């Protein structure tokens, strides 16, 4: 029987501050041990200030932004220009993921934004749906090494409370750098979309590419 | 009688004598349109129509009152424009279908036979009604020039020289005068300037009028509909006015 | 929502009478006259082949074979009487002959036929038949048997009888002419008789239209081998059958 | 579909200062056996888009007609069809992608693997890759097959990121898109000497070459 | 007397040759407020005149949004002009989503004609009864375009339509050069149309309460004014 | 409506738990076959007509599931019954053949019924082989059966273009014999049907004792 | 007629699906009417074996694996005061970092309480659909829904999908003025049982320990519960009286 | 040009896919008791374990008759299979028999089957439900 | 008068009449055109009169005879619209007939159809039936030559000979005569061209005006094809 399933391993990091959030990601695409690119972004603004990823099927993963993006188009068109909150797009998000119970997204999903109260808020989900706010979320082959460095470093060490954009960021890196290191499905690059009441900021940086 | 009393309010219904009357009355609707005439030269087809003169506010290039089914097919029509409309889409979407299928592009009589079918089969039913719109269309193919005329009720025929709206009895006496004093024939130019007099003596009328001019020719247009440029416009006006 | 119904074609009158029914039996009453007689070992049905001159009279029959041991005949409008044929035919295969391996009986199959002209008029789409049926047939355990049926569904069996324009005078003809051991030949004889008395014009083989329901034909089988394989009752008679019985 | 049947090997693209540049092999393979020579596998769309088509044939002419369909609509009822309401590359890979992934979908897929190259109206390159999963993908160089695991090699040693682009010309890169194909050649049992080139460029438009051979073949060595 | 006996639907035809129905639906547009549309080659506006049922309620929406380079405005019937702006607003979705195109208006003008013609020969339904304009910009630069609701569709520089617009149609095309050539500058534009539509006006003046505007351009999305975004034009 | 799909998924859940020739002769045709019935490898009937009609004219012998075989002759004799009087003439065997060929089509071979149809009409005599899944093919000598290998060499023994009526009907005899002898499915009787063109069709029961 | 003519005029649409009213719905083409079902909607793959396809590609190395709920101990009982829901809340840990506590107890409404067990998404998903329809049902009825009808209405639902590959199971408590307090276990299998304790997940045999009365006041049957859960093993209490639930933690 | 049945499987399913029994306590679910399945029907057993052969079976006359129709589109025109479906929408819609289940004459004269015989023919074939009313209210749409 | 609702819909009149199928009857005379059909040994011929009196119609283009299959040609009395789409359906129909059961439809056969479907249209309310009248023409396998005719009755029947149109009493009166003269059914000649010009002659001497080559349209049936003439063609026939 055709399988429709496929693999395109990549590595994914959300991060929740006091005034803001961090989605970031490596751009490296991948079949089995073959490289198809070294940039192709997997973390997306679909605007109101909510940063998107879908890590695992890449096709899977672009059909359901690409339907958040237009289910966000038209809740815009039919309730005067409302902005979006981010609790809303996460049921939208559980609602689309559990449509497809009996043939599901090979996915895992974090969005990343701003609460009603402007604090920083990461939502991840299981592929049928079930999804949970959390203060740190990595995800993908790398995570089992990403998520260590980073409870290292910082106490859930410096309260993340405190930490400001520059110093997550910086920790982002290091772990992305270390992973790189560590995992060869990760490397070529690395880019960080930052949420704060300002909008989204975009950052990229190079990864070794062996 | 042009009225037929209790046989003429529902569709696709015969009369005492065997007559439809509202097949007759989108013809009076016709009758009521613009002047268009196609002429039929040794090689070609020529398509003339009369206009109003409108605001300034149109835009110049986005109003042509000649419709270009395909690249060998030319029309006119007169009657409702929404129906005019309507029909010049099906004619598109026929050709398109034709073309697509056989690989080549479709002749003119199985176009004008595909167009009167589904012009008559708005005459067999009485949740509809007819088109009110006579059509005048042509082009060339394999087998040489053709010119169509087709009428509300389905039937269409073709044409040595054809006219159809307000000024359509004098635009037949001239067509007729013209095919009477050319038994050799006639070219795709003298076409054009006989065209262009023909809707002038026609209009001859409140304020003023605009003359188009379409032409599909071997010779001069490779066997492809284009519109008359200015030189030669300007010559078959200054021909119609002299 | 208004074109998922249409309004009955067929209504009461304040009388209490059904008006399309009775304009469908108006019509049967122009038509050209169709007789049957039942006898003790057979049954005669009898037609007149009305029509141009330059007409081929044997392409066009009156007279259908419907089983064969069942045929019929008709008073009205030919078209209609065309299709209940068809239909008639393809019902005695359908609900029976590919159930019990048996052709039906002919009241059955005239109980079928009747259904179907009485779903006519329980209808807002199709008028009723305008057509009246007389069908003759034959069974194992009723014998022989003649019926009418009327363009409102209704049938009844008769031991001889007539519909169309003379109906009246050939049903007088009849019931002076009738009794219980007639025989087939002299049923033939006195259908022609009543015919006779009907046509207007010429009057022969090639204006009428004659057919029995008698014993079996073993020469129209168009096989043999088989003993307990009975031959057709239903047999249409030539036009040179009809004008030797005429000059006799 | 739910099994290929006559198929082509690899389609191989890269980018260039001005422009793409795409190559395929001219050969339907029928198994082991290399039955029929002469496929057309570079379908050109407007006057400035390139499709490359690898996998199953049947599928291929099912595209291709598609890609005629698209082109017929486009210019229904349209008089600037031409001149500033032509196809795009970016729309022709859109449309693709969608109907490859939606037959995925469908448990229906069609065996292919896509390459769309092109520019666009403001002169950026577009070159990106679909597949039967419809799983897409941009790279400054692309290929299907076993070009995936030889060309690409061979290619990014030219052109290895983004700021590679504006430093190659286009005679550095149909020379390595030749090379590469001699490559292929030498190393794939379903390959086809015969190959067709495309260029796309900004300023030339399109070039289209037919029947071009592999050469400069070094068969000296096996003599001992 | 004659037209009330061949007036019952769409599917019948006068003995003169007349569609009534269709002539009724067109005539229904009068009963609507005056808008305004213009255009440069570089811009597009509309000015809409909003009424009220009384003091104690508010203005109807005469300007609607279908996508960030297209929008249009009515006059006559609201339901029609609900369904058709929804249409219009689906088909641009649709383009979006399939080809990663900007829907082009002469599209837009093209489907809204063949939807509108369907009506206008069949039983069972009504021809629609609102006039729009469509104003956008595209690849061939600024568009404006009237439709009429009996399924045909022009392309003008500008137009006015509903109850009272002739003097500001006629405003129009005597001023034709001076707004033919307003490129680069969106004010001016805006002020010419809010004179033409006052040009429409009777016993009325227009305040932040009653106008309505919107604006298309080459880098300027479709955006509307409303309140005192329209206050420094009055 | 038609045959019935219930009990399917029951049915599952519990199971978890001949000799016929055909022979042209110079003015018709003959068909022929055993007469044993067996139901596994008891006799169940030592005088079995394996020999159908589906029309006066039209006959055909079958293999595979009987029942099958039985319907699908019963069904399209009541369409050639039909058809011929829709059209007041002669049924031919091309249209029986079509008719045949495409209601199997449309099952995709789940109807076990593999024929030999023969038949006269105005058009000349006609023997055509019919294959459950919808292949038909011609022929002027067929076999069929689990004896159809000898009668097979049989008559690829003895045929010939010029054959009478009479050596048509000892070849298609013989067939059956050597079918009969030399295979455990056959053997008890011989059961003739000849078709000759102007005439009347002769069958012929127990022609062979 | 002209819709027919449409129907028969033309290749693209068909290839992209988007012909069918619910593709172009799904695909949020037309509007959001996909947001808009009181019913899901629900995917299958069109083929003939749609549940074999789904087991054998869900039951085999990324994060991507189904979510499964917690296995731990959860007790629910009756009282003359109303009704005691307990919960191990040991807090598994992977990848990640909790912004606040973990609930393992759906809050229905603000009188009704379920417990998750099996498919983490299914219960969530399908406890929240059953909360709507409550809603809908007591503006309907302008009274507050009995246990009973809740509890019916979710094993109605999960009968229809038997077999699909849903796996559930929960306790339905609820507090009415007819029924008095009330306690429900309905599983995906379809079974629906009212009881007066219940005892699931690992350990439910020293849980099921309940120095059970029905005359235990509120603190009395806190503390009962708390211990059973101690012995079964921090705990998180629920009280459910007429009035609605309270949280107590613990 | 489609031969053998095509795309016959169900994409989407939901608990009111059946308009016509929906229960009206719970309108998102159906009416059990109305269906008169037996009661232990639900709708996801008809999802599997299917015989092949039904799906082709069901829709063969409907492909053959696209297929009919596409042919005609081709080579006649849009014309000629608007008019077909025409005639077979007014035969089909003014047809109401409650109490029989046999197709009309007309429908078999349009179809090409006066003489033609299939299975479903031969075999064309409660305590709640199955009442003129039923009937009616479906034909209706109320 | 229909008086009722029978001025629209085919339902049963007081008298027991259908006018709206007596009003289609009406409407086959539209055209004024007379056409007549005869039979040969091996050979069938139809001859319809062409008018033409407008100076701007393409002749070649008029034509009411059409070819609907190999053997079988058709000649329609009536408007062109209806017997264009007559012309389509039976055209279906033949082709219909010979995928569904082998061989070539016959032309009774054909009639009979187009006979039904003309009673489908007969008993419907909401269709029409064609204001046309059919003949069809062949040389059947069967039968030899062969003529039949259908009206909008849906009543059909076939001829040895047939006239139809306005004019048709007195080509038929002309042809009874020559039948009862030669006493048998058909035209005893050998070739098409001899039946061709008997029948020139006998719609001359029946409409009392000589025709042109222009002013005619002839079609004949033979056991291989059925075909039309060409001006040509009947320029040559009419020298005799």
């Amino acid at each position: 029987q055709f399988n429709p399933y496929g693999d395109n391993g990549g590595t994914i990091l959300g991060i929740a501050g006091e005034d803001f959030a961090v989605l970031a990601g490596d751009t490296r695409n991948i079949t089995d041990y073959s490289i198809n690119s070294r940039y192709e972004p997997k973390v997306f603004d679909c605007g109101d200030n909510i940063v998107m990823s879908a890590n695992g099927f890449a096709a899977d993963g672009d059909a359901l932004v690409k339907r958040f993006k237009n289910s966000v188009k038209w809740y815009h068109f039919d309730h005067n220009d409302k902005k979006l909150s981010i609790n809303s797009a996460a049921r939208n998000i559980q609602h689309l993921l559990y449509g497809k119970r009996f043939f599901p997204y090979y996915v895992h999903t974090i969005i990343a934004g701003l609460d009603e109260d402007g604090k920083g808020a990461v939502y991840s989900f299981d592929p049928v749906g079930s999804y949970e706010r959390e203060q740190c979320r990595a995800g993908g082959a790398a995570a089992s090494l990403i998520m260590p460095f980073l409870d290292n470093q910082v106490n859930f060490k410096k309260p993340l409370k405190y930490l400001s954009v520059e110093e997550v960021i910086k920790l982002v890196r290091d772990s992305f750098t270390s992973a790189t290191e560590r995992h060869i499905q990760v490397g070529d690059g690395l880019e960080i979309l930052i949420v704060t009441k300002d909008g989204v900021r975009k950052e990229f940086y190079e990864l070794k590419r062996d | 009688t042009s009225i037929g009393t209790g046989y003429d309010l529902s569709n696709s219904v015969f009369s005492p004598d065997g007559r439809n009357f509202q097949v007759e009355y989108a013809v009076k609707a016709v009758e009521n349109g613009t002047t268009s005439i196609g002429i039929k030269c040794n090689d070609g087809v020529v398509f003339a129509v009369e206009k109003l003169i409108t605001s300034k506010l149109l835009v110049p290039q986005k109003n042509v009152k000649i419709q270009v089914v395909d690249r060998h097919i030319g029309c006119v029509y007169s009657g409702l424009i929404p129906d005019g409309r309507h029909l010049v889409n099906r004619g598109r979407e026929e050709a398109a279908s034709f073309k697509k299928l056989y690989k080549t592009p479709i002749p003119i009589p199985a176009f004008a036979d595909r167009l009167g079918q589904y012009v008559q089969a708005h005459t067999l039913y009485n949740s509809v009604r007819p088109f009110g719109v006579s059509t005048i269309f042509g082009g060339v193919d394999k087998n040489g020039a053709h010119l169509y005329m087709l009428e509300p009720s389905g039937s269409y025929w073709g044409y040595k020289g054809a006219a159809t709206g307000k000024g359509r009895q004098s635009a037949k006496a001239e067509l007729e005068k013209l095919v009477d004093h050319h038994p050799e024939g006639l070219s795709a130019r003298e076409a054009v300037k006989q065209a262009a007099k023909i809707i002038y003596l026609a209009h001859e009328k409140e304020k003023d009028f605009e003359l188009e001019i379409s032409w599909c020719s071997l010779s001069e247009t490779n066997g492809l509909h284009k519109f008359v440029k200015g030189d030669l416009l300007q010559e078959a006006i200054d021909f119609a006015q002299k | 929502m208004t074109d998922r119904y249409s309004f009955s074609l067929t209504t009461f009158s304040p009388s209490g009478k059904l008006g399309q029914i009775d304009y469908a039996l108006t019509a049967v009453k122009q038509g050209v006259t169709s007789l049957g007689i039942k006898a003790t070992n057979g049954v005669v049905i009898a037609t007149e082949k009305k029509s141009s001159p330059l007409a081929m009279s044997e392409t066009l029959s009156k007279v259908s074979l419907l089983t064969p041991d069942i045929g019929a005949v008709y008073s009205g409008m030919g078209p209609d009487y065309r299709v209940l044929v068809d239909k008639s035919r393809k019902v005695a295969h359908t609900s029976y002959k590919r159930i019990y391996g048996e052709y039906p009986p002919t009241k059955l199959l005239v109980s079928e036929v009747a259904k179907i002209m009485q779903e006519a008029t329980q209808s807002g789409g199709v008028r009723p038949f305008g057509v009246s049926l007389l069908i003759a047939g034959h069974d194992e355990f009723n014998g022989f048997s003649l019926y009418q049926v009327d363009p409102s569904g209704s049938y009844f069996p008769w031991k001889a009888t007539a519909i169309g324009k003379g109906s009246v005078a050939a049903k007088t003809f009849l019931e002076k002419r009738w009794n219980d051991e007639l025989e087939l030949e002299d049923a033939i004889h006195i259908a022609l008789l009543t015919l006779k008395e009907s046509v207007e014009g010429e009057f022969n083989g090639d204006t009428i239209e004659l057919a029995i329901i008698g014993d079996e034909n073993p020469d129209l089988l168009g096989y043999t081998g088989i003993p307990t394989d009975k031959g057709p009752r239903f047999r249409k008679l030539t036009s040179q059958e009809i004008n030797d019985r005429l000059e006799a | 579909t739910q099994q290929p049947i006559v198929t082509g090997t690899s389609v191989i693209s890269m980018k260039y200062d001005n422009g793409v540049i795409i190559a395929a092999d001219n050969l339907g393979s029928y198994g082991s056996l290399l039955r029929f020579n002469g496929v057309e596998r570079l379908i050109p769309v407007g006057d400035n888009t390139v499709v490359g088509i690898s996998g199953d044939i049947s599928d291929m002419q099912h595209i291709e007609r598609l890609l005629k369909d698209l082109v017929t609509e486009n210019a229904y009822d349209n008089p600037l069809a031409d001149a500033e309401e032509a196809l795009e590359p970016s729309y022709i890979f859109e449309y693709l992608a969608t109907v490859m992934y939606q037959r995925r979908s469908k448990m229906n897929p069609l065996w292919n693997a896509i390459i769309v190259a092109g520019v666009q109206s403001n002169g950026d390159q577009f070159l990106r890759y679909v597949n039967l999963l419809g799983v897409t993908y941009s790279s400054p160089t692309l290929a299907t097959g076993f070009g995936a695991h030889m060309a690409n090699p061979l290619l990014r040693k030219v052109v290895d990121r983004e700021s590679d682009i504006p430093k190659t010309t286009v005679q550095v890169a149909e020379e390595a898109i030749v090379n590469a194909m001699r490559v292929l050649y030498y190393r794939d049992a379903r390959s086809s000497r015969n190959f067709s080139l495309a260029i796309i460029d900004k300023n030339t438009g399109l070039t289209f070459k037919k029947n071009l051979q592999v050469e400069n073949m070094k068969w000296d060595f096996a003599k001992d | 007397m004659f037209r009330n006996n061949y007036d019952g639907d769409t599917v019948t035809f006068s003995p003169t040759g007349r569609l009534f129905q269709v002539e009724y639906a067109l005539e229904a547009i009068k009963q609507g407020s005056v808008t305004v549309g213009l255009r440069s080659n570089t811009h597009a506006v509309l000015v809409a005149l909003k009424r009220n049922a009384d003091e104690l309620s508010s203005y109807q929406k005469k300007i609607i949004k279908c996508d960030e380079h297209m929008g249009l405005s009515l006059a006559g019937l609201a339901p029609d002009a609900r369904v058709l702006s929804n249409y219009l607003r689906q088909q641009c979705n649709y383009s979006s989503l399939v080809f990663n195109r900007k829907l082009a208006v002469e599209r837009a003008g093209h489907l809204l004609c063949d939807k509108a013609q369907k009506n206008t020969q069949s039983y069972g339904g009504r021809p629609y009864g609102v006039g729009l304009l469509i104003i956008g910009y595209d690849k061939s630069g600024a568009h404006l375009l009237e439709f009429q609701p009996s399924g045909n569709v022009t392309e003008l520089y500008g137009t006015a339509i509903g109850a009272r617009s002739q003097g500001a149609k006629t405003y129009l095309e005597r001023t034709l050069d001076t707004f033919i050539k307003i490129d680069g500058n969106p004010d001016e534009l805006i002020k010419a149309g809010v004179e033409a539509i006052s040009q429409s006006l009777r016993d009325e003046s227009l305040t932040v309460d009653n106008l309505s505007i919107a604006i298309v351009g080459k880098d300027t999305p479709f955006t509307i004014y409303d309140g005192e975004a329209v206050a420094k034009y009055i | 409506a038609g045959l019935s799909f219930d009990n399917y998924q029951r049915n599952n859940f519990l199971a978890e738990n001949t000799t016929i020739v055909g022979v042209k002769f110079n003015n018709g045709v003959v068909i022929a076959a055993d007469t044993r019935s067996t139901q596994g490898p008891i006799v169940a009937d030592k005088n079995c007509a394996k020999l159908h009609r589906i029309s006066p004219k039209i006959w055909c012998a079958g293999a595979g599931t009987a029942a099958d075989t039985e319907a699908v002759t019963q069904l399209i004799g009541s369409n050639i019954e039909l058809h011929s009087l829709y059209t007041s003439r002669e049924p031919r065997v091309v249209s029986a053949l079509q008719m045949l060929k495409q209601h199997l089509f449309k099952y995709q071979g789940h109807i076990g019924a593999y024929l030999i149809v023969a038949g006269v009409d105005p058009t000349g005599s006609h023997l055509f082989s019919i294959h459950a899944h919808g292949s038909t093919d011609v022929g002027y000598y067929l076999s069929l059966g689990s004896g159809s290998l000898a009668a097979m060499a049989v008559l690829e023994s003895h045929w010939k273009q010029d054959l009478t009526k009479e050596e048509a009907i000892k070849l298609a005899s013989d067939a059956i014999q050597a079918g009969i002898w030399n295979d455990l499915g056959s053997g008890s009787n011989v059961d003739v049907c000849v078709m000759e063109i102007g005439k009347d069709a002769e069958y012929l029961r127990n022609y062979l004792t | 007629m002209q819709a027919i003519a449409d129907s028969f005029s033309v290749r693209l649409v068909k290839e992209l699906q988007y012909d069918n009213e619910q593709n172009l719905e799904s695909d949020f083409v037309t509007g959001a009417s996909q947001f808009q079902r009181l019913a899901p909607s629900l995917t299958v793959p069109p083929i003939a074996s749609p549940q074999q396809f789904l087991r054998a590609h869900t039951d085999d190395n990324p994060d991507c694996k189904i979510k499964i709920a917690h296995g731990t101990t959860t007790l629910a009982f009756r009282f003359q005061g109303g009704i005691i829901v307990a919960v191990d809340s040991r807090a598994t840990a992977g990848n990640w970092v909790a912004s606040q506590t973990v609930k393992k107890v759906i809050e229905i409404n603000p009188f009704l309480l379920g417990t998750m067990a099996g498919g983490a998404a299914d219960c969530q998903f399908w406890e929240t659909w059953l909360g709507s329809q409550c809603r809908l049902h007591e503006l309907r009825e302008k009274e507050r829904i009995s246990v009973a009808a809740a509890s019916k209405i979710l094993s109605n639902l999960v009968y229809q999908y038997k077999g699909a590959g849903l796996s559930m199971g929960t306790m339905i408590c609820g507090y009415t003025r007819k029924e008095g307090p009330t306690i429900y276990y309905v599983d995906s299998d379809g079974t629906r049982l009212k009881g007066d304790i219940f005892c699931v997940g690992s350990g439910q045999t020293f849980a099921y320990g309940v120095n059970y009365k029905w005359d235990l006041s509120v603190e009395d049957a806190l503390y009962l519960g708390k211990r059973s859960i101690l012995a079964a093993a921090s705990v998180n209490l629920y009280h459910v009286t007429e009035d609605g639930w309270i949280y107590h933690g613990n | 040009m489609n031969i053998v049945p095509q795309d016959t499987f169900k994409s989407q399913v939901s608990t009111d896919q059946d308009k016509s029994v929906l229960s009206s306590a719970v309108p998102s679910l159906p009416d059990t008791l109305r269906q008169q399945e037996g009661g232990a029907v639900p709708l996801s057993t008809q999802l599997n374990d299917r015989h092949p052969l039904e799906s082709t079976l069901k829709n063969w006359e409907t492909t053959q008759r696209q297929r009919q129709m596409e042919q005609y589109r081709q080579i006649f025109g849009i014309a000629e299979p608007m008019k077909r479906t025409m005639e077979m929408e007014i035969v089909n819609r003014t047809d109401f028999n409650p109490l029989s289940t046999n197709g009309s004459i007309h429908r078999d004269i349009l179809l090409n089957k006066e003489c033609s015989i299939d299975w479903e023919d031969v075999y064309p074939g409660t305590m709640v439900g199955d009442d003129v009313h039923s009937k009616i209210e479906k034909q209706l749409g109320i | 008068s229909a008086a009722g609702y029978d001025r629209h819909i085919t339902i049963f009149s007081p008298e027991g009449r259908l006018y709206q199928v007596e009003y289609a009857f009406k409407a086959t005379n539209q055209t004024n055109i007379n056409s007549l059909a005869v039979r040969g040994k091996d050979c069938t011929v139809v001859i319809s009169q062409k008018k033409v009196p407008d100076k701007l119609l393409d002749p070649t283009t008029v034509s009411y005879i059409f070819c609907i299959s190999r053997t079988i040609g058709m000649v329609v009395n009536g408007p062109i619209p209806d017997a264009r789409n007559a012309a389509l359906r039976a055209k279906a129909e033949a082709a219909e007939f010979r995928y569904k059961y082998g061989y070539d439809m016959p032309c009774d056969v054909l009639a009979k159809r187009m006979a039904n479907l003309s009673q489908i249209y007969t008993q419907r309310a909401y269709m029409r039936p064609l204001g046309v009248i059919l003949t069809f023409v062949s040389v059947d396998e069967e039968l030899g030559p062969s003529i039949y005719k259908t009206d909008p009755a849906g009543y059909y029947v076939g001829y040895k000979a047939t006239a139809t149109g306005p004019k048709q009493q007195e080509i038929t009166t002309n042809l009874e005569n020559h039948f009862k003269k030669s006493k048998i059914d058909h035209i005893n000649e050998e070739s098409w061209e001899k039946v061709v010009e008997f029948a020139i002659t006998h719609m001359i001497d029946a409409l009392g005006t000589e025709f042109s080559k222009n002013d005619l349209e002839v079609g004949v049936a033979t056991k291989d094809k059925f075909f039309t003439l060409s001006a040509e063609n009947i320029e040559e026939r009419l020298v005799a």
